[PDB]
């Protein structure tokens, strides 16, 4: 269930979802894995916000335990493309693609929770065929292992060569040293 | 005759902590004192009427600013309302009411008319509501604005003059409306958001947003300056209407210290009316300023803080002049904070 | 089902359902399992409260068995980052994180009514895989049972020593115990 | 499917569904199974009738073969808490806690259907792990099993002998016997 709120203007009143209401302020949600309808979803919302205005910045919370690649990747690109300048905040959670589409925020407007945890690991995958067709998933699979590290260094700032060794294996790093690792700016711990 | 800067000298013994405003409203009434005055009869005729409309929070002092003026100033002054007026012969008020009502301070005087001024107040509430699916012919909305619209161009309206005795009268006045200056205001609600939207930055519920922490310790005043017609369309306006009130003023707010000012500088000030109605029977009034600071705490919880200051101070003196009387060999009188709370009595002197 | 019911108002009558109703008066509720998707709805009412008033007091009625910890601690930074003091009260029941979200609101605006219970225990996890990751899963879980002891203590006021004791297996809590042991301030037993 | 009903009203007509018009007239159902989000539901019922009249009555009809426990609970606090007079009236059955419920209402407006019939028992539960946690879940359902003979034997005015006897097993307990018994105060056969 989500709950219905009205939002006083002079013509009238109007009622909006909790969900839309925050939409009107150039907000966007992330929760749970990551997919192609869900993925899908926040790009259209983006658009429509570049549409309303283009200079006006957006913020956008991730709560998710991450999921597809390819879905996450439509996002990152879209994000680079238009002009506004994407804020990102980590709220709970924020697995390998989340922890991906938090760094590529905008540079200076990306923070994270005092309690929040961000995790980062390799891709995943599998496949089951003939011997040809499991070495052409397998190249495809390590193209990208490159390409995600790449850019996690251009946003953190480090060595390709410390995100290859830190990626091997699961990674936990708690709020604090996100900021000392440069994949965010600061942290919101108090309102000021 | 009057000089924009005597009459800005003069309203600023009236109004306190309004610069910006005075000076539109000075340029307006000088021109209108030059244009009634001059006969205009020259290369270039007709000189157009620029409107006055006004804007501010509720409390902020514009009755008074037309008021105070309409004091020294020769020229009748009338106090009418927006709200009260429904169009196409309905129940509430016909637009006529307005022109019969300045005929009393003109004392029936067709040229005195001319003269004088026109306010108006809450000209937000006419708003034009929009719900497409319910009437569609908004009486209290847009209605309203379509019949102004001929009104402060100008147009003469037939007038009974006095009402008339009886029947046997049963006369009219034309009574001209172009030379009338129209000053239209409202305290507009929710046009701080509309503004804020457009001009500043993405404000609102989200984290990184500026959240409205500063309620009651920035004022929004500053925001309202930036103000345009455009915006006044989305609140609901016709750009007609806009179109013949050009003139815009801001009254950005008052403040808690300002309180303080209008109880000392002005003439009118209360602290100098209890003065002088002590001074005839050998007694001083002394206000401190801690007595003050509580005065504007108790104004400010309550609504329309600066219309509450009469209750508060009248209360507090209330009991001790009924004293003061009686006593004998009293010469003068300290208030403290603790008074105005009503833990305390005041301190007296002999 | 929710009902519907009708709230009087000058303009007219608007018709609002039963949780829309009570969230015009600053009051969320928590129910069922703790989970990404219920925790960020609640998070985005906080934010619409504050907007409206952040000077007026929040209350969060909470009956649940508890649920992920990730999903309630982005519940437990927005509470303490917003200025407004946020009210808990324990109906019915208060698991492991229903526990830490009820003690971490304003202090001396804590209840629990008389026949509530709270029950505390230590974080539960698992992970299946080569050693090299269970070593590595183990000491992420380690992190945040110290790091929940913590900050227990710091509103409860006891000390860490003894909520690491306290929280090694399942501990009911009846509501007078509460008291006792400084998780809230009173009972509401009747309207005063 | 729920059917829709007009109710007339000066401004005009309004269009509810059954269950709101009946809240309009401070009725409550409460069907089916006592859980989290069916009790959480109806204590936001209660709050929403204390708030629009605090001296008028409210009914509350039961029909449910009972549930959790602790869901129940927060309900009986709540009825104690507020200021109006909770008539209960029991249809089709009450058990275990559905007749905590309805002996909890208000003294002398408690009233129970010639046909009707309440069964109470003792708690239910159920653990699985080692010894030293069976112990622990074993004593907190035991101060339950105290607590709830307690409060049946204040509201009942039997002695908390009798109730401990009585409620070793199940027993039933027909319409006529629930008087004799102090649960209810009287029978509503037909309309005077
Ligand atoms: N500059 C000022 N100097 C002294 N008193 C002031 C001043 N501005 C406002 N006040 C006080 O505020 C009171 C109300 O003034 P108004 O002009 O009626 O305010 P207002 O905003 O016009 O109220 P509305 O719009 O008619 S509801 C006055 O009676 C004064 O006591």
């Amino acid at each position: 269930l989500v709950p219905m709120v009205i939002e006083q203007t002079s013509r009238g009143e109007r009622s909006f979802d909790i969900y839309s209401r925050l939409l009107k302020e150039r907000v966007i949600f992330l929760t749970g894995q990551v997919e192609d309808h869900m993925a899908n979803l926040i790009v259209a919302q983006m658009l429509f916000l570049e549409a309303e205005n283009p200079e006006k910045d957006i913020y956008l919370y991730i709560n998710s335990p991450g999921g597809v690649i390819t879905a996450g990747m439509s996002i990152y690109d879209t994000m680079q493309f238009i002009k506004p300048d994407v804020s990102t905040i980590c709220m709970g959670q924020a697995a390998s693609m989340g922890a991906f589409l938090l760094t590529a925020g905008a540079k200076g407007k990306r923070f994270c929770l005092p309690n929040s945890r961000v995790m980062i690991h390799q891709p995943l995958g599998g496949y089951q065929g003939q011997a040809t067709d499991i070495e052409i998933h397998a190249r495809e699979i390590l193209k990208v292992k490159g390409r995600m590290n790449e850019l996690m260094a251009l946003h953190t700032g480090q060595s390709l060569e410390q995100i290859e060794r830190d990626t091997e294996r699961d990674r936990f790093l708690s709020a604090p040293e996100a900021v000392e690792y440069g994949l965010v700016d600061s942290i919101l711990t108090h309102r000021n | 005759l009057p000089t924009p800067h005597e009459i800005r000298n003069h309203l600023d013994d009236y109004v306190i902590g309004q610069e910006q405003a005075k000076k539109v409203l000075a340029v307006a009434v000088y021109n209108h004192y030059k244009r009634l005055r001059n006969g205009d009869t020259s290369n270039g005729v007709e000189l157009g009427k620029s409107n006055i409309l006004l804007i501010g929070p509720t409390g902020s002092g514009k009755t008074l600013l037309a008021e105070t003026l309409a004091r020294l100033l020769d020229v009748p002054f009338t106090m009418a309302d927006a709200t009260t007026l429904t169009e196409a012969g309905y129940v509430g008020e016909d637009v006529e009411n307005i022109i019969q009502k300045l005929l009393q301070k003109s004392d029936y005087d067709v040229q005195k008319a001319q003269r004088g001024i026109v306010y108006i107040d809450q000209i937000d509430k006419i708003s034009r509501k929009s719900d497409n699916p319910s009437i569609t012919r908004d009486v209290s909305g847009e209605g309203v604005q379509q019949a102004l619209l001929k009104l402060i161009e100008g147009t003469v309206a037939a007038v009974p003059p006095q009402g008339g005795r009886k029947h046997p009268q049963q006369e009219f006045l034309q009574v001209d409306t172009s030379k009338i200056l129209f000053i239209c205001g409202g305290a507009f609600a929710g046009l701080d958001k509309v503004i804020s939207h457009r001009v500043e930055t993405g404000s609102g519920i989200g984290f990184g947003a500026t959240v409205k922490a500063k309620s009651d310790k920035a004022s929004e005043g500053e925001l309202l300056a930036q103000v345009e017609p455009e915006d006044l369309i989305k609140f609901g306006l016709i750009p007609e209407f806009i179109g013949r009130l050009p003139v815009v003023a801001t009254l950005n707010e008052l403040s808690e210290e300002a309180l303080i000012q209008i109880l000392k500088e002005p003439k009118n000030a209360l602290t100098k009316q209890y003065q002088a109605l002590f001074n005839l029977e050998g007694v001083d009034l002394e206000f401190r300023d801690e007595a003050l600071d509580a005065i504007a705490k108790k104004a400010m919880a309550r609504k329309t803080g600066a219309r509450g200051l009469r209750s508060i101070v009248e209360a507090a003196l209330l009991d001790t002049m009924y004293d003061l009387p009686s006593m004998e060999d009293v010469e003068k009188v300290v208030i403290d904070e603790s008074v105005i709370d009503g833990q305390s009595e005041p301190l007296l002197i002999y």
